[PDB]
DNA sequence: CAATATCCACCTGCAGATTCTACCAAAAGTGTATTTGGAAACTGCTCCATCAAAAGGCATGTTCAGCTGAATTCAGCTGAACATGCCTTTTGATGGAGCAGTTTCCAAATACACTTTTGGTAGAATCTGCAGGTGGATATTGAT
DNA sequence: ATCAATATCCACCTGCAGATTCTACCAAAAGTGTATTTGGAAACTGCTCCATCAAAAGGCATGTTCAGCTGAATTCAGCTGAACATGCCTTTTGATGGAGCAGTTTCCAAATACACTTTTGGTAGAATCTGCAGGTGGATATTGAT
């Protein structure tokens, strides 16, 4: 009765192959799962735009990269364009 | 002495202090009357979620921690050390919030 | 409320806006900021509200929620972490 | 049939491809969404998640902590230029200000 | 194949300053506007719709989303003309 | 019998609709929203135009140009502050000129 | 190339903005600033342009760039 | 013969250039500027006439809205020159840096 | 007081630009049908709104002496105002064509509608990082 | 240049609130077969955009002076910061109703679908003009002095 979702459960995974034997309070995955949604959302809506400006009615794996070039800055953009890039293609490996 | 400090010396000490930790610096329940206060202006009779009042206060305290630095660099960029009306003044306007 | 909310912005005592101002930075306040203070917040705070009651009145609620207030922000340019998500 | 393996899985992502693949369609972004969206998007998304992280894990160590709070959520983003310039205007719960006093206030 | 308000804005130029005309920049100036702020307020909408788990932007939502971007007077004079015209449509 | 004339205004009812429709915002859109949207984008229009005459006139002149919308608005603290962030091309900015600055 | 703002220019530009005693190391400390919003909002808008695949950064990219950049601009789309 | 006093001219530049609309960069150098900073962006670029318009008016306008500011500054401390100080300290309170 | 320059209404003219005027691929608008919110209405089930002590953290006042902030000279340089001196921006068109935009088709995408397998969220156990608390050192500070 | 008179630090401890672990139920991600619909190949197309070439005043770039501006350096009244008393008022618990909040039925009022008909709205072409673009001629401030 009443299911509320979050990345909390993800957010944690990736805080032990960081740092193994750290832990995280409530109030900072708090932080963490606004932070997560703050971003999706920027990206997600960029995208959206840069479909709209282009008449096209679909977002790509390639609007969300220039969503994120468009949104990230330098350093960040270059490490999630990688990031970004590569996992897809494993995915696309079938 | 009786022992007395010199006057700043509390002043950096309390900076210091107040810069290394992170609770709000206003009371709770005073802040919680002044927002219903508020409130109750806009809306009557409006029941408030707890959180709410919490994450009016976490935004409200945040902001002002914010405007009092903008507020100390016009006080130092006019050769001063100590904040007057007339610097938060500038502050906001430049900042946009009122000019 | 009962008993009549009345000049409770005056609760906002001097050494909690002192207080304030040094994890703000500032050395030494002249004596008009305090009131001076009250006035830039109560501005702040009447607005994030009114745009929080906004949303309250939009979804038909008697009551102020935490999101409510965390779009109020949102929309102000204020965004907040640790309410919302 | 073939004994599924979540999309995620397949791209080697901590992040729910799954998920964000659903709130990209129930978020109105777009007519349609495409197939290596979510995958891209969830890898973004879990890398920056996976950098704050770095940063703030570090940042407890510091003060002797193995449990990371807003403190050092706040510490990691104002200290890292990018980070901060990121989320430049977001405002971070229970989360303090970097301690700095300017120098002309300092004694003689 | 161009679309643009550029007719509205000038019938409607008319009704307040019927002798009066319009610049070509300033007629373009006038639609970059009205997009600017149909923009906004289909947003605030689309957002405040969405926020309550609403599949469909109303008049509601148009009405308290103008109620969020238009400043005190500017707010209630929009919704007047707004609800006005509105009860027109529904009312034959 | 356009819908335009039926809510008896000038904009486009109907492309108002559409152009919801067709802008992702939500799934499905209420009937009278492009009503009440298009009187909304009809007021705020009039209102500006309003000003922007008098601003040209002002002047002897009779069309309307940039100069007197830029004069319309930052003359105007509620439409300055809806357009608080909007910057309008050949408009120039407002005779003004700090007193601190004006001879002995 | 930057020099191609004329120092006269940096002082037409301050007088509309209402400046009347200008330093001379201002000029310099204004090619600076100029520099950086060309940079960052032609940054934005060439990323547009080649989105579209198109190797013309036309009136609407500016446009959109200068929106994101929070520069929004009425007049040119 | 006949010399303006310091200041009384370029009051007479104030009020003259803020009645006025039109731009006060030379275009040419602009553009060229422009361009010039592009090819940091990518190579064989084609700029839409007016793009170039649009970002001039982009420019320009910006500029003249940090002196006002980069002005205030300079008057809140008791001057009437500006300095790349105010210009910065504009820019650091406006969020820019 | 008047000499200089700077300016502001009073005036006519052509044309670089409005405005209409004249017709047509696209949406608007019109049923008739089809599928679907989300506005009713009831129920628990949480949180929210008080309230009622205890104390003891903190405000509020009240000195009291330190040094900021505000005032006031001086003059060593900035930068404005003003002319000369050319060097480029700034109009004027013309080619030549690199290019944004349009269609035809269609293989390769994403849509759907069920039907099956889980990957999570909600709670209920077990923990186990630290807030407090206390107390010996440094580490400053500010009188003599 | 030393000594008190206070913070400012850091190491231990030690219960418990808050964090993991440990399970059970489901809305949801997959795994299939069909359904439909992107947007790219390529085949053209006027449209601007990018070069040159040729002009001219129109700005832009140096030099001269020095008019006041921006910075020092002193002062001194007077506005705080730094300390106590005094004793409100804000925590801190922690029980208790009950507004509301949210699920959990359905049930019309509406919104979406597709299929034709009817009109705009928009894109060049035809007549108009609102304002530059110069031209004067009183004034309008600047500014140097019996
Ligand atoms: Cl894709
Ligand atoms: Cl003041
Ligand atoms: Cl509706
Ligand atoms: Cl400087
Ligand atoms: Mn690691
Ligand atoms: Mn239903
Ligand atoms: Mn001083
Ligand atoms: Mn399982
Ligand atoms: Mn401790
Ligand atoms: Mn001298
Ligand atoms: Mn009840
Ligand atoms: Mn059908
Ligand atoms: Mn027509
Ligand atoms: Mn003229």
């Amino acid at each position: 009765r009443s299911r509320k979702e979050s990345y909390s459960i993800y957010v944690y995974k990736v805080l032990k192959q960081v740092h193994p034997d750290t832990g995280i309070s409530s109030k900072a995955m708090g932080i963490m799962n606004s932070f997560v949604n703050d971003i999706f959302e920027r990206i997600a809506g960029e995208a959206s735009r840069l479909a709209h400006y282009n008449k096209r009615s679909t977002i790509t794996s390639r609007e969300i990269q220039t969503a994120v070039r468009l949104l990230l800055p330098g350093e960040l953009a270059k490490h999630a364009v990688s990031e970004g890039t590569k996992a897809v293609t494993k995915y696309t490996s079938a | 002495k009786p022992h007395r400090y010199r006057p700043g010396t509390v002043a950096l000490r309390e900076i210091r202090r107040y810069q290394k930790s992170t609770e709000l610096l206003i009371r709770q329940l005073p802040f919680q009357r002044l927002v219903r206060e508020i409130a109750q202006d806009f809306k009557t009779d409006l029941r408030f979620q707890s959180s709410a009042v919490m994450a009016l206060q976490e935004a409200c305290e945040a902001y002002l921690v914010g405007l009092f630095e903008d507020t100390n660099l016009c006080a130092i960029h006019a050769k001063r050390v100590t904040i007057m009306p007339k610097d938060i003044q500038l502050a906001r306007r430049i900042r946009g919030e009122r000019a | 409320h009962r008993k009549v909310l009345r000049d409770n912005i005056q609760g906002i005592t001097k050494p909690a806006i002192r207080r304030l101002a040094r994890r703000g930075g500032v050395k030494r306040i002249s004596g008009l900021i305090y009131e001076e203070t009250r006035g830039v917040l109560k501005v702040f705070l009447e607005n994030v509200i009114r745009d929080a009651v906004t949303y309250t009145e939009h979804a038909k609620r008697k009551t102020v929620t935490a999101m409510d207030v965390v779009y109020a922000l949102k929309r102000q340019g204020r965004t907040l972490y640790g309410f919302g998500g | 049939r073939a004994k599924a393996k979540t999309r995620s899985s397949r791209a080697g992502l901590q992040f729910p491809v799954g998920r964000v693949h659903r709130l990209l369609r129930k978020g109105n972004y777009s007519e349609r969404v495409g197939a290596g969206a979510p995958v891209y998007l969830a890898a973004v998304l879990e890398y920056l998640t996976a950098e704050i992280l770095e940063l703030a894990g570090n940042a407890a160590r510091d003060n002797k902590k193995t449990r990371i709070i807003p403190r050092h959520l706040q510490l990691a983003i104002r200290n890292d230029e990018e980070l901060n310039k990121l989320l430049g205007r977001v405002t971070i719960a229970q989360g303090g200000v970097l301690p700095n006093i300017q120098a002309v206030l300092l004694p003689k």
